[PDB]
Formats: structure tokens, sequence, C-alpha cells
RNA sequence: AAGCAGCUUUACAGAUCAAUGGCGGAGGGAGGUCAACAUCAAGAACUGUGGGCGCCUAUAGAACUUAUAACGAACAUGGUUCUUGCCUUUUACCAGAACCAUCCGGGUGUUGUCUCCAUAGAAACAGGUAAAGCUGUCCGUUACUGUGGGCUUGCCAUAUUUUUUGGAACUUUUC
């Protein structure tokens, strides 16, 4: 299947991992192992905020995946 | 500036990958490679070139229709009208290019694209050391002829790393008509044919060294790639690479049960003629004979493919390509082996050490990169640079070397001036560059003024690492010069200009080697008829406008004994006796090839530079060279070698350990000079027999005195030696279809070369290779003679490798045997002729 | 799978490997595995009191490897 | 996959990364693999304490990383 | 199908219709197929040839256009006694590298080299040969999955073979879609004063192919580029209005009137 | 490469039978030894004019390149001038060089048509240029279903060390 997960592509999303952080940005690629590509990226510790850029995440960290706005023109 | 750039915009047709995403791949060390590629004549390499821009840009402009389908193949790095004009490469070109693989992982790539023809082999030289991995490219049907031999000889010899593509198949199947099993032993047999000449390692199809390809059909076939592009989406995906190696070299399987035994059963060709070969052939043979429509359902039943009705309306061949092009996806499986075949840790440190002297001192920390050529591109003329050290950017100040200036190993060695600007090389345009980044090459920009030829390049802050980085060696071009043809004005007020014009040529071009005789007329040297042609083409056209006058083609003989003796300095203080000895053909031949001296293999006379019992236990072992002699050899030349042979000597042992500069520069002198044409002295041994020095010495004892002197004992030396004078040969290839040969034996004999030295058959070709020798004084007009005789079939080079020297056969002096002017001379008095006739345009 | 690992220019040469539950070793590097299983001789352990073993060191474990002389 | 390619074509660029172990590392990337080891060098190691350290040669294992982050050049290359 | 249609331009084919045709026209065509054949008959030899007055053979003999031959020094560069003799340089080689031998060469085209020699073997006498046939003269050298076309059992066709003699052949033949040229436009035995004469010829036909060649080079020399976009064809317009109509009629009738038409003009 | 599902359509029964949204259409096909009027190697870059919102498109002039790779895998004659000729001169040539012509053709576009053919129709209205659904309205199926076609798809199936069959669970102190 995989057809939902390609229509998340090029959108805002909010990404909570088991780590405990909320990674925020577009969705440039995604995989079997459920790798994420995020672009211009902002993990909130909590308030709080930090500046990262491109970020590519591990499967076993992440745990949800929730969108923040439509796909940008 | 950008701007301007912008004005660039819409000349370089763009790409498909764009730029600044290659470009930033860049910097990475890692990625990039160089590869220079390199064949005989119309191996088809301009032409497979030709594919990868295809392969590249979307847009390229210049493509008439008439290309586009078909019949003239497009010729992208051959970018000069006398390139076009002739139809084969000249000034080797490259295109810097953005690549990928199977594995879609993109590297940068430096294409570098020489010509095949042998006398520019200067440039593949060139291209050699800029060229991480060679392509080595076959027609098909020659197999591998001798000069093949040399190139592989000659890489290998640079260490560096190589990939074969056997070329043309598709002039095996049409032209040739090989039912499969003719085939597969072809390639086989040829394969086979080579990995004799690959020392310490084979190649071979799964190898992925070997590469399949047509270029005017345009496809290609790693066996990786071809069956992943296809049979992949077959079977599982366990098996398949296993069933790579399941495919070349006599396997069979006869229902899904892969078997060695003899083909058992019924039917029988190998795996490799299943999958590859045979169902090729029913490519070619249907998409010619079938109707389209039947092919179509093949195309999408087996290979998933579509044809428009415009590709099912073509004349046979334009519509044959499209239908491989489009098979065949934009060719990596190119790229890929080469992707996997390259070792940057294992051999980097070999070739970067090949040039130089190892070290490795100053890693990074410094700007230190290696200088090939000075080239001329639409706009003028930039350099051509690869880099191993530092970055670069335009205005960059930095300091200038060459090559000589390098064998001569802080203040006043270094001109210096800044890089004016930077481009890549994008055939026949240039990409600007303001940022240059180690291991791409690259050209520069106002760094011409420097040099000519080979030019090391450095910018260092480190005295340390300025001590400690290395230089590279003036390169070897090679073959050698051999050709001659003397230069005048036609207007000798016309005087200067072409003086500049020689200059930019010795620049542009790397072989020729010019001189300014005593006499005022000017000399050039190069490889032959063709090579010093296209110079005087580019010489009358591009540089100098002058209208100029031409000799006779000339050669440039040597001179040697066949075996007493005194010297005398004009102030007799000195006491001189040396004579003079022929050489072991042994030591010629070894000196002849100049080595590392790996192996059992005689090592290069360099290696004097190793130990002299090291040299000495070579000479006294191999040669049964007189191990006193070993001990008392002193001195090696740009020629034979130099002893000091007497009790004399350790007589007066630390008096001679003073001036051995005076004895071995004034022998320098010497031999550079002669005693008869004043030219070379080859296959000469000087014993050094008797010396007394001026009384007590009291600046005595001077060059000025003593070279001179040893100067004259050298040359009477050869003349009491019954002096012979030398000549070179061109080592001729000649290739023919069969039943023409005597055709070709006529000729030769009037040639008086006359040397059929071996006789070939080609393997499944109606072809005869012959090898031969034939004097280059004798050689002019030669190949035109072959091309009209034998009405075009057949084919000719003239090539000098080995350098073999042969003697005159004439008596060196005899005066009266000559007979008078405007004839070719009596075969029985020719060295007096010669001499004489030089030595009119010397003394 | 089973990507063999670049610690061919460790072989026959000091280390200072790092493992689970902050302990560390240092030993001549001998053999390498898939899995990243080591072999280590003269294994030194670093509590700072330096007791000598004589080893073969878990692949999960490691968590890196350093070099001590250039 | 994608998110595999990606990291092979940061190799030499500079790269932070972040582990299960909590620590951070800073430096350029040598070496890779499918599994996502690790071969950096000029290291800037920082802990939880905030402790930074020097480290010459480095490995990983992929499976203890968390999140790579790679320089911004690295978004107009090709999918 | 086989043409646009009444107008009657850009016609168009299928193989063995070409492999017939071509089957039968050969006879009249006896031609090289390589260029690689030609070397100094080729145009630009003749050229070079002309533009540095060198007689060629087999090339025609043309007049200097530099009139004048009659500089003539010795000097320390050009004394016989400082020159070696050997070798006689023949015109042939002053058309080949013309940069090298002939000297102060003008206005000079720079000539083709070297093709690859081509080894195309075909069947010119026996039919029966079937598509790849080892040439008498070369040197002597789970079950489911399978090869693709090996699908389709035998490759080698009925067609295949002339498809293959087919693959080389001058332009008419080569291509099978094309258009329409006026009936002289075609030039039937230009080829053959193309060509070497061999030797059996008497000087009568040899001295005609100098003549053709000649010729052919002149009108080789000098193109043109006008365009007449003023001149509707004179018949087009002149047809228009009254005194002429149109009609059919048998050619040599119309021959006929024409023959008493401007019989009485004459008078 | 079968089937399932998804996507696109489709003959469709359909929701709506509204506002919608998509694709096409608001002047067909082909062929006319049918004509009229234009235009005609290609390409980057400079200047001028016009149109549309500094950019884009068209036309004219100048420079450079292409092998003059070729409007025609065709070539015929004439004129002026320079070398050639000779005596003759004409007809005129000869044999070249240059520069000008003419003639025989070819291709493209537009327009008007002629022949054989096509089946919905919304081919309906109003705006203008050198051009057109170019624009605005507009209508055909229709934007959400089930039967029928094709694929651009699932990438094709791994619980035992580097991701999806868990080293988790739990407690306590500090700010
Ligand atoms: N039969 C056949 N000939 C080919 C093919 N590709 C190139 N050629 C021939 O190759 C010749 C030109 O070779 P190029 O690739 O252009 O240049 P080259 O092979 O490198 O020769 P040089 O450049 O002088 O070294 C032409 O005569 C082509 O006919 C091919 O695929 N099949």
């Amino acid at each position: 299947h995989s057809s939902r997960l390609a229509n998340l592509i090029d959108y805002k999303l909010r990404v909570l991992t088991q780590d405990g952080r909320v990674y925020i940005g577009q969705l440039m690629a995604f995989d079997k192992h459920m790798n994420l590509v995020l672009n211009e990226c902002i993990e909130e510790r909590v308030v709080e905020k930090r500046v990262l850029g491109l970020t590519i995440l591990r499967g076993e960290q992440i745990l949800s995946t929730v969108v923040e706005d439509k796909p940008l023109l | 500036e950008h701007t301007i750039f912008t004005q660039l915009k819409k000349n370089i047709p763009k790409t498909r990958y764009n730029r600044d995403y290659m470009l930033s791949m860049a910097n990475i060390p890692e990625r990039i490679i160089n590869v220079g590629v390199i064949g005989p004549l119309h191996s088809g390499k301009t032409s497979l070139m030709d594919l990868l821009v295809i392969d590249s840009h979307k847009r390229i402009p210049d493509m008439s229709k008439n290309v586009e389908l078909g019949w003239k193949p497009l010729r992208y790095l051959d970018n000069l009208k006398q390139e076009i004009d002739r139809g084969l490469s000249i000034k080797l070109n490259g295109s810097t290019l953005l690549c990928t693989d199977l594995e879609s992982k993109s590297r940068m790539i430096n294409f570098l694209d020489a010509p095949g023809h042998v006398n520019f082999m200067d440039e593949t030289a060139v291209a050699l050391a800029a060229s991480d991995l060679v392509l080595i490219v076959i027609d098909v049907v020659e197999g591998v002829t001798f000069v093949v031999e040399q190139l592989i000889k000659q890489s290998i010899k640079n260490n560096v790393a190589m990939c074969f593509v056997i070329n043309k198949l598709d002039r095996l199947i049409l032209d040739l008509k090989l039912p499969p099993m003719d085939a597969y032993l072809k390639l086989n047999h040829i394969i086979a044919n080579i990995n004799s000449f690959t020392k310490g390692n084979v190649f071979s199809p799964i190898d992925n060294n070997i590469i399949f390809a047509s270029t005017k059909l345009g496809f290609t076939f790693t066996i990786k790639e071809f069956v992943s592009y296809y049979y992949a989406h077959s079977i599982p995906s366990s098996k398949i690479d296993d069933f790579t190696t399941r495919l070349w070299g006599s396997v069979y399987y006869h229902k899904g049960n892969f078997r060695t035994k003899p083909f058992e059963n019924v039917e029988k060709y190998p795996t490799f003629v299943e999958f590859i070969l045979i169902p090729l052939y029913k490519i070619f043979s249907y998409a010619l004979s079938m109707e389209k429509d039947k092919l179509k359902n093949l195309l999408r039943s087996n290979f998933r493919v579509n044809l428009s009705q415009e590709a099912l309306q073509y004349d046979p061949q334009p519509f044959l390509k499209h239908v491989l092009q489009l098979i065949f996806r934009q060719q990596t499986g190119l790229v890929d082996a080469i992707t996997r075949c390259y070792q940057p840790f294992e051999l980097f440190d070999n070739k970067t050490a090949h040039l130089s002297i190892p070290g490795k001192s100053t890693p990074e920390g410094t700007l230190w990169a290696h200088v090939l050529k000075t080239v001329d591109y639409g706009g003028a003329e930039w350099s051509l640079v690869r880099i191993y050290s530092g970055l670069l950017k335009r205005g960059d100040t930095v300091r200038i070397l060459d090559t000589s200036q390098s064998e001569s190993r802080e203040d006043d060695e270094t001109p210096s001036c800044e890089v004016e600007e930077i481009g890549l090389l994008g055939g026949r345009y240039v990409y600007p560059v303001h940022e240059a980044h180690k291991g791409q090459i690259v050209l520069i920009k106002g760094i011409s003024s420097a040099y000519i030829k080979s030019a090391t390049l450095y910018s260092v802050k480190s005295k340390e690492d300025m001590k400690q980085l290395k230089f590279f060696k003036p390169l070897d071009y090679i073959t050698e010069a051999v050709f001659k043809i003397v230069l005048q004005p036609l207007l000798p007020r016309e005087l200067p200009k072409l003086l500049d014009a020689l200059n930019k040529i010795s620049k542009y071009y790397p072989g020729v080697i010019i001189k300014v005789e005593e006499s005022g007329e000017h000399v050039i040297l190069g490889n032959g008829e063709l090579y010093m042609d296209c110079l005087l083409y580019d010489l009358r056209a591009s540089y100098a406008k002058i209208e100029i006058k031409i000799s006779d083609p000339l050669t440039v003989f040597s001179e040697s004994c066949s075996n007493s003796r005194l010297g005398e300095e004009n102030l007799p203080g000195l006491s001189i006796s040396v004579a003079a000895e022929p050489m072991d053909s042994k030591m010629i031949q070894d000196l002849s090839r100049n080595t590392l001296g790996k192996g059992q293999n005689c090592l290069d006379i360099d290696g004097i530079m190793d130990n002299p019992r090291k040299l000495s236990k070579i000479l006294r072992t191999e040669y049964g060279w007189d191990s006193l002699a070993s001990r008392n050899v002193w001195s090696f030349y740009n020629g034979n070698v130099l002893i000091n042979d007497t009790l004399p000597d350790e007589i007066s042992p630390e008096l001679l350990s003073k001036y051995k500069e005076q004895i071995i520069q004034g022998f320098y002198w010497a031999v550079k000079e002669g005693p008869l044409a004043e030219e070379p002295i080859y296959g000469v041994q000087y014993k050094l027999l008797s010396i007394s020095v001026p009384s007590d010495v009291n600046i005595d004892v001077m060059k000025s005195q003593i070279i001179p002197l040893m100067k004259k004992a050298c040359y009477v030396g050869l003349l009491t030696a019954i002096p012979i004078l030398l000549e070179p040969i061109y080592e001729v290839d000649i290739t023919v279809h069969a039943p023409l040969l005597p055709i070709v034996e006529e000729l030769m004999k009037k040639r008086r070369g006359s040397r059929i030295y071996k006789t070939i058959k080609v393997a499944g070709t109606p072809l005869l290779e012959v090898r031969g020798q034939v004097p280059v004084i004798e050689s002019a007009g030669f190949e035109t003679d072959l091309r009209l005789s034998t009405n075009g079939l057949g084919m000719c080079q003239l090539y000098f490798w080995h350098k073999i020297w042969r003697k005159v056969p004439g008596d060196v002096l005899d005066k009266d045997a000559f007979i008078p002017k405007l004839k070719p001379a009596p075969i029985n008095s020719l060295s007096r002729d010669f001499v004489m006739k030089t030595r009119r345009r010397k003394g | 799978m089973v990507s063999t690992p670049e610690l061919k220019k460790y072989m026959d040469k000091k280390i200072l490997l790092n493992i689970n539950g902050s302990r560390k070793v240092a030993g001549i590097l001998r053999g390498y595995d898939i899995f990243l299983n080591v072999v280590l001789d003269d294994a030194m352990e670093i509590n700072a009191n330096n007791h000598q073993l004589g080893t073969v060191i878990r692949g999960n474990s490691i968590i890196s490897l350093e070099a001590l002389d250039a | 996959g994608i998110p595999v390619k990606l990291l092979n074509e940061a190799q030499g660029h500079i790269v932070s990364l972040e582990l299960t172990t909590g620590a951070t590392y800073r430096g350029k990337l040598v070496e890779s693999e499918d599994s996502m080891n690790v071969q950096l060098r000029d290291v800037i190691a920082t802990e939880p304490q905030g402790a930074v350290t020097h480290m010459d040669q480095i490995f990983v294992r992929g499976s203890q990383i968390k999140f790579i982050v790679v320089p911004d050049l690295l978004k107009n290359a090709p999918l | 199908k086989k043409v646009n249609g009444t107008s009657y331009k850009k016609w168009s084919f299928d193989l063995p219709e070409m492999s017939n045709l071509y089957r039968l026209s050969t006879p009249l065509r006896d031609e090289v197929t390589d260029k690689n054949y030609y070397y100094l008959f080729d145009k630009k030899s003749f050229f070079n040839g002309k533009a540095l007055n060198n007689a060629i053979p087999g090339g025609p003999k043309f007049e200097p256009l530099y009139p004048r031959e009659e500089e003539e020094d010795y000097n320390e560069f050009n004394s016989i006694d400082r020159v070696i003799f050997r070798v006689p340089i023949r015109s042939e080689y002053k058309v080949a590298f013309p940069h090298l031998y002939n000297s102060r060469p003008r206005s000079v085209r720079i000539p083709w080299y070297n093709n690859p020699v081509s080894c195309i073997i075909q069947n010119d006498e026996e039919y029966d040969t079937p598509a790849l046939f080892f040439d008498p003269s070369l040197n002597p050298i789970p079950e489911d999955f399978a090869p693709l076309l090996a699908e389709e059992e035998e490759l080698i066709l009925p067609n295949t073979k002339d498809a293959m003699s087919l693959y080389h052949s001058p332009f008419p033949f080569n291509r099978t879609k094309g258009k329409m040229v006026r009936a002289q436009d075609v030039a039937l035995a230009k080829k053959w004063f193309l060509q070497h004469p061999d030797e059996e010829y008497p000087v009568k036909v040899k001295v005609s192919y100098q003549k053709l060649l000649k010729n052919y080079v002149l009108n080789e020399l000098h193109p043109t580029l006008p365009t007449n976009h003023n001149k509707t064809k004179l018949l087009k317009s002149l047809k228009n209005t009254k005194y002429f109509q149109q009609t059919t009629i048998d050619w040599v009738e119309a021959g006929l009137q024409l023959c008493r038409q401007g019989h009485n003009m004459l008078n």
C-alpha cells in the first residue's frame, strides 16, 4: 500500500519522537524503514526551540505524524 | 560580473541535472573522479563521448535534424574547424560532467577524450597524467593490434586504473555477418588475447572491466546493468548476482538448471550467448526485418517499451538506433563499472608517486597541483590543471613552476602570478568557476605567460612544506619527436611574428620540439607527416598569418662507434686519453624502456640514483657487466654510460673527486653535440684512460679549460673508433584485407625499409595485420602510396616505439663513392652524403 | 547486509575502545567480524587502575574506536 | 530508499548527529553504510552535561543513531 | 499508403519492394560502397588539386588559378647541396597533406583522412546462403525463466537477409521514405565517371573520365542560392484568362500540332 | 506477466440533476500537377519600430561561426571586369578569376477554393491583433457510486545482533 504516505509529501508536519522532542517542517522523502527527511526543522523540547535545517530521522525514534499546514506553493 | 554570467546563461545550453548540485558535490574529495578515454584510430572515442553528452543535456542546439536521427554522426568534443574537416580528433577535449550509477547516486566525473591517432599519442600521454582510469576502446574487428599493446603497457606503466570497452559490435554482426557462435569465440578470443597482455590481473565480462558498445547505434552492455534492466524483474532477488557470475565462460542451464556439463540434452550455446548475443541479434534482425506491431507487442511484452508512430516511421537505420537508444536507458552501466573499478586509497599513492619523488610530506596545509597543458578554446587560451592540494579562487596570487626547473631538484626561485579566471570544460562550451577544489580538473586563465609545456603549480605558506613538497617530472611523451622540417619566413622582415607563432605552438602542442639554428633557419621536430601538417595549418592560419617556407621532410641522425688515443689542452698541463666503445644491445634495449626497476627488468639508468652497488648489481648480474667497470661506472648521459677506467685515476683520486663536475658537465656538453654532425651520440662507452692535471692547479684547472678539452677527447674518441652513423626507423603497422598482400610487398621493397617483420591473421575477419620497419628518412609519402595502391583498403601507421636506431648503410668517410645531385643516393655510399650535407648546414 | 567495516587500517595497531557501561579497553587489533566483534591482544582495562587481561570484545556493545599514535 | 541516499551524499561535508546515548557529534563524514554506520574526523562531541572532547577517528552503529543533520546545499540534490 | 496522393509528391514503401528493386537496379549501379575507397577522387582533393595546380593520374588537369610559377630563388635554404634527396615527392602527396609538401598553399581545403576500411561481406553469388554465414574467407578463429526474444524461435527471416543487403546502399535505396524528383533531376551515369577506370579501357574512355571529372568539378565549385518568390511558373500565370485553354492529348499528337505550329511561325 | 485493491477512463444505471470542477469544443479530415498573396539555410549576441504584462513575441539592418555538411544528394546559359588567346574579328569562342544577371525548380505559411468523406453541435453570443477558443460567457461527458477496459502503482510476504513483534518495567532526589 503506502498510498496515504505519499499524500503527505511536501506538507508541513509535526512529528513526535520516543525521545519526546517534536520536529516540524516540510516532508521531502520517506522510506521503507520510515526514515523521514524534513526541511527547515525545529525541535520543541518542553517555551523552547532550536534551528537545525535538513534533518534525517530514524524509524525507531519516530512515534506519530500530524499535519501542520497544506502543501506550500 | 554575475550579469555577464547571465548573458553566459543562454550560451551553455544548460543541462538536465543543473549545476550547483553537481558543483556542490565537488569539494568532497572522495567523489568526482578523472576518466581518460583512449583507443586506436577510429575506435569511436569521440563518438562515445557524444553519447554521454546526449545522456546529459536535453537542449543541445547544434544538432541538425539530419544528425538527430542518424546518418552523419555527431562530433562534440570535436570543436575545431581542423578536426571537423579532417574527420579525426586532434587536440583532446574533455567534458566535465555529472553522471549517475545504477544505484542512482551520482558521481561528478571529468571526461577526457584523446586522439587515437598514433602521431598524436602525445596527448594520450597528457591524458594519462590526468586520468584516474582510462577506458581503452577497441574496434571489434581488429581486436587488439600492436598499438593497443603499447597502450595498456603504458597505462599500467603509469599505475592507473583501466576498463575496457570493445566496440562497434554493430560492425561485427552486420558487416561480418557472424553466426552467434563465431561471435562468442570472437569476444572471448580477444579477451584472452588481451588478458595475456594484462600483467598481474585478468579482465572478464563479469569483472566489469569489459563493456560492450556500439556508438553509431548508441548502446552499451554491462551484464550487471543489462540483466538488472531486464532479467532482474524475473527471478528472486537472491540468486541474481550469483547469476551474473553464472553468465560468461562456459555455463549452461538446460531447463532452469545451471550445469557446466557439455550442453547435454540438445541445444548448445553458453549462457552469455543465451541471454545476450542471440536476443540482441533478434533485436537487430527483427527491427530491420519485422512488421512494426510484431515488434511492438514484443516491446511491451518482453521489454516494456512503447513506439511512437513517428518512431514507427523511419528509414531502417535511424529507426534502428531509436529502437536501441530506447530499449537501453541513458547508459550508466558504463559509469557503474567505472564507478566501482577505481580505488583511491590503493593506487592514489602509486600514480601520485610515479610522477615525482613519493614522500609523502605536507599533507593538506598547502596548495600544490599539477599543470598539464596550455590549451586553446574558443576564447583564447586556458591552462589545464589537476588539483592535488588546496582551493582556488579568481585573483588568488599563486606561485609557478615548470618541470625542467623541477629537474633542478628560497628567493628568486619562483615566478608567480594570480589565477586570472577559472573555467570548467564543457566541450564546445566553458563553464565559469570561481572556486576550485581538490581532485577536480579545471582550466585557468592568464598563466600561459609563465612557461612552456608541463608546469607544476603550487602556493604554500610553509617553507617547511615548501621544502617538503615534491615536483612532477617533465612528462614522458610516449613517442619521441624524430621528424624534422626547416622553416623560414618567406619575407625575412616577417621573421619576428613567426617566432611568437612558433612559441604558442610549443605551448599548445606538447611533443613538438623547436630549434633556432646558428644559421638562423628555424627547425621543427614532430612525430610524422600528419602531425606536423596539423601544425603547419594552425600555423599558416590561426596564429601567424604569414606565408612561410618549408623544407623536405627530414630525420635526425645520430653518431655511433663500431670497434690509439691522445688529448691535449692548448696549455698542455692536462694529459687526456679517452677511447670509446660500442655498447650492449641488451643495455640498449633496457635503456630504451625507462622504468622504476620493478621485477627482473633491468632498472632504468635513473637507478644509478639507487645504489651504484644496486645499479652495478643489475649491471654485473644481468650483463656480465664488468665488476670493475661497474665500480668504475661514473655517470650516465642523455645517452650511454661514462666510466673512470685506469690506475692513474687511483693515483690522483682526490684531484679527480674535486673536478668530477668539470668532467661530466663537459661530458654532457659533449654527447649533446657530436664530432660528425653535431647530432646526438648513442651506443658509446667511454673508458677514461689517462689524465694529467696542470701543475699544482693555481686556478689552472677550470671548466673553461678541461670542458672543451674532454669535449675533444670524446670527439677523437669516436673518430678513431670506426664511427658509424645512426638512423631511426619508423616501426610500421599495416592493416589489410588478405588477397592484397603481394601489393604491400612491392612497395616495401622500393621504400628500401622493405622489412616485413611479422605477418598476422586477424581472428574471424578477412584481415592481415603486417608489422614492419621502414626508415624515417625513407618514410615520405608512404601512407598515401599504400592508401592509393590498395584502393583505400589497408591502412598505415608509422610509429616510433622502442626507438630502434639502425646503421646508416654507408661508410662515414668515403669521399668518392657519391654520384651527383638530383638523384636518390647509391645505397652503398650514404653516411658520407648525409653527414657532409648536414655539416653544410653546420660547419 | 554484512558490510565489512573499515578496520583494515587498525590491524596490528593500538586502540582505545569505548563500550557499553562507560567501560574502555586498550589493545592490539588482531581481527574483526561482520557484526563488529573484535579480537584484542595485550588487553588492559581502564577502571584509573589498569589491570592486564590478555580478549574478544562483543560487537553490539561497541560505541567507538580511537587511535593512540598517529 | 531516499533517506539513505541523502546520507551518502553528505559524505565529505560537516554533519551533526544525535545518538540514543544522549550525546551529539559534529565533524566531516568520511564513510557511511547501508546499516547507517558512520566514520568522522576532527569530531567535537557534546554530551548531556556539556562536556566537550576531541576524537580523531570515530565509528558508530546505526541502530544507536537517532537523527542526523546535514548541510544546506543538499536540498537541491536529486531525488 | 504508398504515396502522398494525386499530386504524387513524397513517396514511401516497404522492404521487399525495395529489395526487389535494388536487386534489379544493381547491374546499372556498380559503385564502391565506402567513402574510404575514393581518396584523391573525392571533391576536396579535386579543389586542392586545382588551387594548387597538381595533376592526379586519375584526376583532371586544370588551369593554374594562380598564374605564376615564376619566383625561383636559390639561397642558403634551398641549395641542392644542403638538401638530402630521397623519394620523388609525387604530386598526390602534395594533394594529401597540402600544408606539408606543397608550400605556400592558398585557398586549400583540408582533406578527409582515414576511414575504417569497410570489411563488409556480401554474397553476390549464392543466395541460398543463410542470413549469418561464416564466410569461407574469414580467418580460422526455475525452468520458467527464459531468454526474452528467444520466445520467438528463430531470428533469421526471409526478409532479414536483404534487409541487411539494403542496410548498405547508396542514397536512394537505404532510405525507404523520400520525395519526388524531376526525371532529368535524376543523374544515372554520374556514378560511372566517378570510379577508377582500372586498366582494360582504351585511353578514349579514360580521357573521357578526365573530361567528366573536369566538368564535374566545375559544376560543383559554383553554388548560387537565389530564390524566385517573384515568378509564378510561366504556365500557371499565362494559362490565366482566355486565349489558352487546357485539355489532354496523346503526346505524339501534341508533338505534331507543334510541328506545323512553329513550322508555320518560321514561315 | 495473472488476480485483488488504488488511479485513469469508459458503454454506461446512476447522486446532483443546483453552484460547481476536470478534460474537449465556440469553424472538421485527408487529398486535390488547383489557383491567389506572402515567406524561405541555422544559431548566440548589438541597434530601431510595433504589440502584451524590466520581461516576452514579431519585423528590418550590421557583425561573427557552421566544413556553405546540403532551400536542389540538381545544374544551364548570359552580362561586366582581369588575366589568355591570338589577328583576326562576328557567330563568337578557348580557359580560367572576380563580380553581377537570367532560366529551370523546390519548400513553408496564409487565403480562397475543388474532390472524396466524415456525425455532434454549444459549430451560441460579444470583444481584436499580422494570426487563432486569444479572451469572457458558453455547452458535451462529467465533479461521489457498481459492472467493463488500461497502468503510473502496492514493489513481492524477514519474530533470532544495525530500524516494525520492544532492555522493558519501576522507584526516588534536586530546581
Ligand atoms: N560501424 C560503426 N562505426 C562506427 C561506430 N561508431 C563510430 N564509428 C566510426 O567511427 C569513425 C569516427 O570515430 P570517432 O568516434 O568519431 O573518433 P575516433 O573513433 O576516436 O577516431 P579519432 O577521434 O581520430 O581517434 C566514423 O567513421 C564512424 O563510422 C559504430 O557504432 N559502428
